[PDB]
């Protein structure tokens, strides 16, 4: 029901992504591509829980 | 009508070289506000910078009938005769 | 297609909060 | 406690468990493309295990980068870029001073021209066992360029088959096309090419590769080659695939 | 801090000495320039120096990069301008009465002058014959 | 050298004679526009000492 | 006082040290000044005074572009006439190609190769010889009437006193540029008062500027229900515009600052 | 493109400032007085080219006078590296954003001068050098990309496309249709003009550069005043141990512990009670303002804001 949480939350995992992409180089990307993040942990990935809209 | 009411209750409740047409005012719901009453400036004062042959052939009309209804036949055939000229 | 985020405000009209909601069996 | 606990309010003793999340990683894996598109942008297809099941991490950024390199240093995420490193044919879209640390060690001691040698070798030693039956007079090491294994822009000669006579060659086709039509004309000389390769997510397709290499270096000038007729066999070792796209004569394509 | 991983821990460092070839640049086989611009850390990061200088856009980024693309004698001229000189005249009023347009003499005159301002002294347009013609008896 | 000298004399009279336009306003701003100076009293008052008190400080 | 040559500086620059560089510190001013006198339309060629250096480090040109208004007006009220009607007469026209001279070039030299080239004709309107007799003969000049005692100040150029039979074919000529209103009540709620009005109420006239908002208040969100504001007691008839808050700025306006009043009928 | 041009009429009549008051001082006057200057009448478009040369030469002269010739800059004013370029090299042309704008700038001036002489010479046509001069000076980001070296010049940019929208739609109209005939480079010139009165100065400026602890510092001062009025004999033993008793003293503020050593003088005593009076004062400030930094979002390393966090 809390919009400004829906879009606090949207921030926040772009910020987390964008942490990322920093401390793996310097220059920032285009089209990152997501699979990076949100693949499993067992199978390399990341394994970010995700509460957004972001389509593969 | 719908949008009256919502505003209504809205009152009461990258190197970009062109402009975004987000920014862009003049969209109303009142059709006075939209269907402005251009002005004729008595059918004979025009608009700077557009084709004259333009603005005469999409001007009202109403004066050219006023003046066909009080010009007299003397002061009617004079502006025939500039017309001609 | 970039790959941020979207605000799931008005993104959420044809799900429930609890649909794919599924619970584990004895094990 | 020096640790701020997110769940103040619950214990896992008492309440019991009041969500579960597996059928979220379960959906989560099966949306990314299954457990093998997952695998395409990973570096598994490069390390030729067999299969996924029977593997084991050992409990990370430098292996997080360089197992997802394939899918970051590809030419859609970072543009202005292709800068080549050293003694090596492989293409970093962007400075990436961790991948490029992974892959120099992944690298050393002149690996990519062994591979190149290797490769020629053993190919040299497969047409000596079967000279005799192609047809061939003999086998012909070219002279290969030391930076020639790493040598993308252009490419040179290396090797050769001589036939003592005139070999009916056809259209150039890939490795695996079965249906190959007659070139209707002949050869004496038969050229072989080596390329290597280190495909990206986007552009691992080594069938492509192979065949725009072959019809551009046979097109081209800074491209020696003895005779027009010949192969061109690209591998890509990043997902070790391999396709060869030039002229075939009798036998040479099985 | 972190120690830097020395550029020998990699290996493999083979010392390249070839720029760029076929348009582009070949990537040194050694950290070390890498490891000027920004160290690594012990567990190879790439804290990087922060570069406190001035700005230029056009070097940060380089179109990525780009498209990778006999004098006379002092008492001569002197003697020289003297004859071209016309009595009682500075040397720019003699370019201005031969200005109303001898061309000939007008820019063989004012190329004299030129010179003369190229060897030193550029107060050359503000000196009259009586001047000049001290100066050259003061040097002869 | 001399003629560079002059030059450069030149080229500053040059400079001097154009923000001359509002020379004596802009510095007028400018003048216009402290720790010891909360210190003084104490600072003052620390000369009322005598120097039978200075060797004898102790240190920690 | 000495107006040296043309054919001087010439020579000098052709053929290419404190002194040398001292200067180049100004040749954004150089730049300023040649773009500033830049020839019009209407002229093939420009005649300049030039103050340059003695070693041709640097060339400023020494003028000011001064324009009799009324004639700069109708100088390009004819050049909008000519350019429109010369458009519609090219449906094929060729844009020049930029840029004009390739990159690896050096300047063509001006003695040689523009010299004693006689230039095209300019844009110019065919001005009638009845009907335009008042400014038929000095119209398409660089300076108009400059050196004519009668009607301009001077040599210096800074004042004008010309005749009617005059100013009204400059009227005529200009017509094409110009309003054609008679008054300022085309512009009511559409002036500038307005604008700083809608500016400092942080509204927006449909049609107008949109700032950002002058200062942080209170909001038509952030004000609660008060027995004072009860939209109860409201009777609603016609919304409240923002023009009308625009209008009359302090019936229609709580907090209303920085508020100029628009000017009533005309 | 309308309310776009309002907009900035609007603030342009708001913001206004009246001109302020001086003493009239030319500069092309002086230039004239000096010896070094001279006067002729020339045409135009001979000033153009001399104009455009005189300023290659003085970029090539500024590029050269570090005896480095890896960069190429050709006569349209482009700088373009000759070899791939070393981090060395990448180091030594660092020139700054006023060279490139002032590239740009003469850029600029030479496309308006090039388009000029082809008209003179019988290349093109009086509308087409109008259409030529208007398409410059609307198009100026797709012809010289000056807004990289300077951000505000998009409000430059965007202006002229306005004036573009603004005049194109009364031209074309009636029988004028759409396309490349419009040569009314009146508005754009202008635009270009007020540009260049405000940066006139600052690339001048740069042209004459280039040719031709406060806690600590507090304790500092506080330090040079007390042994300002102490002997001058007394200056390697007493001030370290006059700086240890400060230090002791802010040790015990800190630790909320009565300093006192009774060897000190009484006003020595006393001054530094007020030095660490001081420091506490500012101290807290400091702290007080970090931790609203911090809780409004100002990022910081984990050490400094643990050190603000213990101070808090």
């Amino acid at each position: 029901n809390t919009q400004e949480l829906l879009d606090l939350l949207v921030k926040c995992e772009n910020k987390i992504q964008t942490r990322i992409k920093i401390g793996l180089n310097s220059k920032m990307p285009s089209r990152f591509p997501p699979v990076v993040f949100y693949t499993p942990k067992e199978l390399g990935g990341l394994g970010m829980l995700s509460m957004g809209h972001v389509l593969i | 009508k719908s949008k009256e009411l919502h505003a209504i209750k809205e009152r009461y409740l990258k190197f970009v070289f062109e402009w975004d047409a987000s920014e862009d005012t003049s969209i109303d719901y009142n059709p006075l506000y939209k269907e402005r009453h251009q002005v004729q400036l008595l059918g004979r004062g025009f608009i700077a910078g557009i084709d004259l042959k333009q603005q005469k052939r999409e001007q009202s009309r109403f004066y050219g009938d006023l003046m066909e209804k009080r010009r007299t036949l003397e002061e009617k055939e004079q502006e025939e005769a500039r017309l001609r000229k | 297609p970039t790959g941020e985020v979207l605000s799931l405000v008005g993104k959420l009209e044809g799900t429930r909060m609890g649909d794919k909601a599924q619970r584990t069996k004895p094990q | 406690v020096l640790k701020q606990n997110p769940f103040w309010w619950t214990h896992q003793r008492h309440d019991g468990k009041l969500w579960n999340l597996n059928n979220y990683r379960t959906d989560m894996i099966q949306a990314l493309g299954g457990v093998e598109g997952i695998l395409e942008h990973t570096l598994f297809k490069g390390t030729y295990f067999p299969t996924w099941e029977g593997l084991f991490w050992e409990k990370p950024n430098r292996r997080f980068t360089l197992w997802w390199s394939p899918t970051i240093n590809r030419a859609n995420v970072y543009v202005g870029f292709q800068v080549q490193l050293d003694l090596t044919g492989i293409f970093m879209h962007g400075k990436i001073p961790t991948l490029k640390i992974s892959l120099i060690q992944i690298f050393r001691a002149h690996l990519w021209q062994k591979i190149h040698e290797s490769i020629v070798m053993d190919l040299c030693q497969v047409f000596d066992q079967e000279l005799d039956a192609l047809e061939i007079e003999t086998v012909q090491k070219e002279t290969i360029h030391p930076r020639k294994s790493y040598k993308m822009n252009s490419s040179c000669a290396d090797i050769l088959l001589f036939a003592s006579y005139k070999w009916n060659v056809s259209r150039p086709s890939l490795l695996a096309d079965s249906k190959d039509v007659m070139d209707s004309t002949t050869t004496q000389k038969y050229w072989i090419d080596i390329q290597l390769r280190w495909g990206d997510y986007d552009s691992h397709d080594i069938e492509r590769y192979a065949r725009a290499k072959f019809l551009d270096y046979t097109t081209d000038n800074m491209s020696i080659y003895p005779s027009p007729t010949g192969v061109l066999i690209a591998i890509d070792l990043a997902y070790n695939l391999h396709s060869a796209y030039g002229n075939w004569f009798p036998g040479s394509k099985p | 801090k972190y120690d830097i991983l020395a550029s020998e821990d990699v290996e493999g460092q083979e010392a390249a000495t070839l720029p760029s070839e076929g348009g582009v640049r070949i990537t040194p086989f050694n950290l070390q320039e890498e490891m000027e611009e920004g160290h690594f850390d012990a567990d190879g990061n790439y804290f990087l120096n922060r570069d406190a200088q001035i700005r230029d856009s056009w070097l940060d980024n380089i179109d990525w990069v780009k498209i990778r693309e006999t004098s006379m004698s002092a008492q001569a001229l002197l003697e020289g301008l003297l004859e071209l000189l016309l009595p009682r005249e500075t040397v720019a009023g003699a370019l201005r009465r031969l200005g109303a347009r001898s061309p000939q003499r007008l820019d063989r005159l004012s190329g004299l002058a030129d010179q003369m301002v190229a060897r030193g002294n550029l107060g050359v347009y503000q000196e009259t014959r009586e001047r000049l013609a001290m100066r050259l008896k003061g040097l002869g | 050298e001399k003629d560079d000298e002059e030059a450069d004399a030149i080229y500053a009279a040059l400079d001097k004679r154009m923000d001359e336009r509002r020379k004596e306003r802009r510095e007028q701003r400018e003048k216009e526009e402290k720790i010891q100076q909360q210190f003084s009293d104490l600072k003052r008052k620390l000369a009322e000492v005598t120097e039978e008190e200075w060797l004898s400080i102790p240190e920690v | 006082k000495e107006d040296m040559p043309p054919e001087h500086v010439r020579k000098i620059i052709r053929d290419h040290k404190r002194v040398y560089l001292g200067a180049l510190k100004y040749m954004p001013h150089a730049v300023l000044k040649l773009l500033e006198n830049m020839p019009m339309p209407w002229e093939q060629i420009r005649d300049v005074p030039v103050l340059y250096h003695i070693t041709g480090a640097i060339s400023f040109v020494n003028e000011i572009p001064w324009v009799i208004e009324p004639v700069y007006i109708s100088q390009w009220g004819s050049m909008w006439i000519m350019m429109r009607r010369e458009k519609r007469d090219r449906r094929h026209f060729k844009r020049m190609r930029f840029p004009p001279f390739d990159d690896e070039e050096p300047p063509l030299d001006y003695a040689d190769n523009i010299l004693d080239v006689e230039p095209l004709e300019a844009i110019q309107l065919e001005l009638d010889p009845e009907e335009d007799a008042p400014v038929l003969d000095w119209f398409y000049d660089h300076q108009p009437l400059r050196d004519s005692r009668k009607y301009v100040n001077g040599s210096t150029y800074q004042r004008w006193q010309f005749t009617l039979p005059m100013m009204s074919t400059l009227y005529r000529l200009a017509n094409q540029l110009l309003t054609d209103l008679v008054d300022d009540n085309y512009f009511y709620l559409f002036d500038l008062k307005a604008f700083f009005t809608s500016k400092a109420l942080n509204m927006a006239i449909p049609g107008g500027p949109k700032f950002e908002p002058l200062v942080r208040d209170i909001n038509l969100q952030d004000e609660d229900w008060n027995e004072f504001n009860d939209i109860n007691k409201i009777i609603i008839r016609q919304p409240i515009r923002t023009e009308y808050k625009i209008a009359f700025p302090y019936l229609y306006n709580n907090l209303p600052h920085h508020v100029h009043l628009t000017w009533y009928h005309t | 493109s309308y309310q776009k041009l309002l907009k900035y009429y609007v603030l342009n009549a708001l913001k206004h400032r009246p001109p302020k008051a001086q003493k009239k001082r030319y500069l092309f006057r002086s230039f004239k007085a000096t010896k070094f200057f001279q006067s002729t009448k020339l045409d135009w478009v001979e000033v153009g080219l001399q104009v455009c040369r005189q300023g290659y030469n003085m970029l090539n002269l500024l590029i050269h006078r570090k005896n480095l010739n890896y960069l190429h800059l050709d006569y349209n004013f482009n700088l373009k590296p000759v070899k791939t370029l070393t981090t060395k090299e990448r180091k030594k042309s660092r020139f700054g954003n006023a060279f490139h704008l002032c590239r740009e700038v003469l850029r600029l001036t030479k496309l308006v001068v090039d388009s000029h002489v082809q008209y003179r010479l019988g290349n093109v046509d009086a509308f087409q050098l109008a259409d030529g001069l208007q398409y410059i000076f609307a198009h100026v980001g797709q012809l010289t990309g000056m807004y990289r070296y300077k951000y505000k010049l998009m409000r430059q940019i965007r202006m002229c496309k306005d004036l573009k929208h603004l005049i194109y739609y009364r031209f074309n109209t009636g029988p004028v249709g759409k396309g490349p005939g419009c040569g009314f480079w009146a508005a754009g010139w202008r635009v270009w003009l007020f540009f260049m009165r405000g940066i006139t100065p600052l690339l001048e400026r740069w042209l004459g550069n280039l040719l031709a602890h406060f806690d600590l510092e507090l304790r500092a001062a506080v330090m040079h005043d007390i042994l300002d009025m102490m002997p001058e004999g007394i200056k390697q033993n007493k001030a370290r141990t006059i700086l240890q008793h400060l230090s002791e003293a802010w040790r015990c503020w800190k630790a909320n512990i009565p300093w006192k050593v009774p060897g000190l003088p009484t006003p020595i005593e006393n001054m530094i009670l007020r030095y660490v009076k001081a420091k506490a004062d500012w101290w807290t400030n400091t702290a007080h303002y970090n931790r609203e930094r911090i809780r409004r979002g100002a990022t910081v390393d984990k050490t400094v804001c643990k050190k603000n966090l213990g101070r808090l």
